[PDB]
RNA sequence: ACCGGGGUAAGCCUGUAGGGAGUCAGAUAGGUAAAUCCGUCUGGCAUAUAUCCUGAGAGGUGAUGCAUAGCCGAGUGAGGCGAAUUCGGUGAUCCUAUGCUGCCGAGAAAAGCCUCUAGCGAGGACAUACACGGCCCGUACCCCAAACCAACACAGGUGGU
RNA sequence: AGUGAGAAUGCAGGCAUGAGUAGCGAUUAGGCAAGUGAGAACCUUGCCCGCCGAAAGACCAAGGGUUCCUGGGCCAGGCCAGUCCGCCCAGGGUGAGUCGGGACCUAAGGCGAGGCCGACAGGCGUAGUCGAUGGACAACGGGUUGAUAUUCCCGUACCC
RNA sequence: GGAGCUGUCAACCGAGCGUUGAUCCGAGGAUGUCCGAAUGGGGAAACCCGGCACGAGUGAUGUCGUGUCACCAGGCGCUGAAUAUAUAGGCGUCUGGGGGGAACGCGGGGAAGUGAAACAUCUCAGUACCCGUAGGAAGAGAAAACAAAAUGUGAUUCCGUGAGUAGUGGCGAGCGAAAGCGGAGGAUGGCUAAACCGUAUGCAUGUGAUACCGGGUAGGGGUUGUGUGUGCGGGGUUGUGGGACCUAUCUUUCCGGCUCUACCUGGCUGGAGGGCAGUGAGAAAAUGUUGUGGUUAGCGGAAAUGGCUUGGGAUGGCCUGCCGUAGACGGUGAGAGCCCGGUACGUGAAAACCCGACGUCUGUCUUGAUGGUGUUCCCGAGUAGCAGCGGGCCCGUGGAAUCUGCUGUGAAUCUGCCGGGACCACCCGGUAAGCCUGAAUACUUCCCAGUGACCGAUAGCGGAUUAGUACCGUGAGGGAA
């Protein structure tokens, strides 16, 4: 049988200056499974971090297309979720900062 | 890693709980590596093979 | 109108030979006739295509 | 004398210019069944600036907010204060307008919405307050051009506001 | 015997002659001071001058696909040079209940259960089901980033 | 299997595993996103939207998993419109199909350039191509055959001759057999229909009794009396014609119920020894043991550290030994039997599959064979034959036989019918209109092992390098260095 776990939908966080600036404002950015949806991300985040989430926003980003000696490559395309926590505001200490 | 021989010595309940722990640890390791604080890279591979082994023994136990 | 719904008779192919002995292709079609035939003496008729040979042999029954 | 300001939306109130419309009662299956609905036929009362609908715009609120001409100091650069805002003229190819008046060449469909019964029904209706759910794809950048069609960083071509 | 090339306006590769010759792609036009730098007519800043201004200004659709921003580079490309670039490398960047589409509706047309027709292959087509360039349906002003904003934030609304 | 390993371009960094057996090789399983016949519905393939059932999760809607839901065909069950019998149609459930594949097969449709020094008959050519369909091969196959007076062959297929012959041909260009003879393989193999019995059943009906089993004695009055059709089981598979009837002779087990019922005489059916066959064409589905039988990984495997010399290096030269069932081929710093992988020659299977063998098991014969004598019935029907128009045969319509398509016409059951190149007579051969069948033969997408008086980078595959890639084209497609 298959054991469904909310953690199989959240892959990794996004480490960047824009993400950190949002982090300061209690908005966390994750890289999620490409065929997820906002409600599913909401439920998974609440279960995983035992916190109350206000809203989620998603965006799809196509992979860059690089030159090589062999020919043309193409990196993996990703979907991101920008997740905002409620006024309760318990930080995600496991984000690693 | 934990041997399949000692993996077959548990019931479906503890097998599922161990699978849940494996999935959680994989989550934490992925976040650790993304933040760049994971020195031992092979933890990811070992936990992945562990999840696979637990699934395999579960399927075999169901079948025969 | 060239295949029989009973015996599967089909058209035959050949050549039409002229006086200068020019040969062009043609078809020998079956004499296929529309019949409103019955399956049982009850009296409900269905329309099918049967060649004249099948009607001669009594393979289809009008009733 | 000269130079610079002489601002601010959706929505929610109100319902003006303009445009359109009679109302009630009875009978009747024509509308695949049924209809109180729609047609049809009879009558009664109506010509009212009466009523109802639609409706540009002016006015209030939104706005104790935002924004702004200016004035200050700082220096990787961060930040603060902030005046008056009335009256006219001109004036759209935009709005009323899916309007009105002419004309012959006589100018989509379905969904939606309203109404009518057929049919379900012991629960159902409305108001207020609180707490929640709002899915998938695009979103960078060029777009009369060295980023599109033209073999070119090409005097050509490219629909709309 | 795949055995002998000098020619088939023969085929492929390399290189001459023309020749350091023609051109260097409009009808606007550049100048000076300073800076960076090994190197500057072309890159940056300042002050001038000139040109478009129903455009050579601003915002989209089709199309393109990372060309966008930050840091770096200077042997290829740029009809010259280049410290610059739409070029090369790494990293980052696209946030929607209300915008444009689907989950709503159909036109022309396409496919088409059964079906009819046709030696076979197949042709049409009903019920259906798709198909916008059209119908219906709820958001406006201000601010912020190096790159997004009717999407984020503030104020104030609307619809299931 | 045994000491390193974490595929490679292709390293560098960072981390670990392994004698408690890793990486690696073989076999069997598990998982297997989305597209694609694509099949829940839609669609611009790889992306949008669902229904139902069971679970998960929220305060509930939202949300998530796991199954299932296309169409058609065929069985089975239910229902049966206009409409009465009914039928079409509807509903439910089980079983199949759909698409792909390099060549080879079979069956159909079917060109033109070209040649004829023009061109139409003819050729190219039944080729190119296209359509439907298989199988590991396919097709054909068991005489309605050849032959020619021989007291001759004896299913089919394929190979060599016959033979570039007889012939055929605007008698032009060209086309072109068969009999016989020599081989390969052998299975001169097997079942069915009909005449007659029995039984079951559908449809019609009864001098409803002297008709329904063989005789006689008898009982009742239906093995319904009778027709008819259909299914099944016997019985019959043939050419010196054969068979069903009727009819004498000898006869290789026991028991029971049955020839409308009992008694003596003729028939049918089960059970016990015994025989013969079986995964096959002659019927099919299983289950055990066994074979140092095979396939899919491997392992072992003799003999030089030899001397001098040249050299960066010996595997070169000179000189010594040794192995050889091994002096095949490669590598190693230059020509190596003795350094390495190997080679000759032997060994190895847990498991899966493939072959055989012996058995359970199945079927069939045993209520059975024989040699004889004389008559009725049967021996494959819209078929053969004939005519019209065509195709194909050496044969181009010719005197045109044999085979075959469409349209008409349309026979007999053995002193019958068909073939012996028009036709007729006689003799000869065979027995059509039912069906199965191995081997000899054809081919290689793919896998393993080898070989070359084949190429050696403008060659050889288009492709030794990013290859059906880059690039070109809207597309089919073209296509490098
Ligand atoms: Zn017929």
């Amino acid at each position: 049988a298959t054991i469904t776990d909310p953690r199989d939908i959240i892959l990794a966080p996004v480490i960047s200056e824009k993400s950190y600036g949002l982090i300061e404002d209690n908005v966390y950015t994750f890289v999620v499974h490409p065929d997820s949806n906002k409600t599913q991300i909401k439920i998974a985040i609440e279960k995983i971090f035992d916190v109350k989430v206000d809203s989620v926003n998603t965006a799809n980003r196509q992979g860059k297309r690089k030159r090589t000696r062999t020919g043309f490559g193409k990196r993996k395309s990703t979907k991101r979720a920008i997740v905002k926590l409620a006024a309760g505001s318990k930080p995600i200490d496991l984000f690693g900062a | 890693g934990t041997t399949p021989g000692e993996l077959r010595e548990l019931t479906d309940d503890e097998l599922k709980d161990k699978l849940r722990e494996s999935k959680e640890e994989l989550f934490n390791l992925r976040f650790q590596m993304a933040t760049g604080q994971l020195s031992n890279n092979r933890r990811l591979r070992t936990v992945r093979q562990e999840i696979a082994r637990v699934y395999t023994v579960l399927r075999e136990r169901e079948l025969g | 109108a060239a295949v029989c719904d009973i015996c599967g008779k089909g058209p035959g192919f050949g050549k039409s030979v002229s006086h200068s002995h020019r040969r062009t292709s043609r078809r020998w079609n079956p004499n296929i006739q529309p019949v409103r035939a019955v399956t049982r003496p009850g009296g409900n008729k269905q329309r099918i295509n049967a060649c004249t040979s099948c009607i001669k042999a009594g393979k289809v029954s009008r009733a």
